[PDB]
């Protein structure tokens, strides 16, 4: 499935 | 390790997880738990409630205790967690989906 990113 | 703490849920579904956090609609912005990866053995999961909808952020536990997110290192879960609750998650939406940990769903 999807997982969230993170802004880096 | 993490079963002393009443947000960690263990080997629950990511469904499961999803609408655990999702039962009390937009009004519970920010609520959240922990729990075991259900794609990737051994890794965990913050799933937490944005705006009435699930989201899920992949966290790793070393094996001293210690967390890391992404590129955020953290001397263990709860320290991120704290961390969560008081500066907005950097997630790529950016002010649209400004977000802090607020509650946690119990384990039953
Ligand atoms: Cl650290």
């Amino acid at each position: 499935p999807d997982y969230e990113l993170l802004t880096e | 390790f993490l079963s002393c703490y009443p947000w960690f849920h263990g080997p629950i579904s990511r469904v499961r997880a999803a609408q655990l956090v999702q039962l009390q609609g937009p009004d519970a912005h920010g609520v959240f738990l922990v729990r075991q990866s259900e794609s990737r053995r051994g890794k965990y999961v913050l799933t937490f409630n944005l705006q009435g909808r699930a989201k899920h952020l992949r966290l790793v536990l070393t094996e001293r205790g210690q967390c890391r997110v992404q590129h955020l290192h953290f001397p263990s879960v709860v320290d991120m967690l704290r961390h969560f609750q008081r500066s907005p998650i950097p997630l790529e939406c950016g002010a649209a989906c400004d977000v802090r940990l607020s509650g946690y769903v119990v384990v039953v």
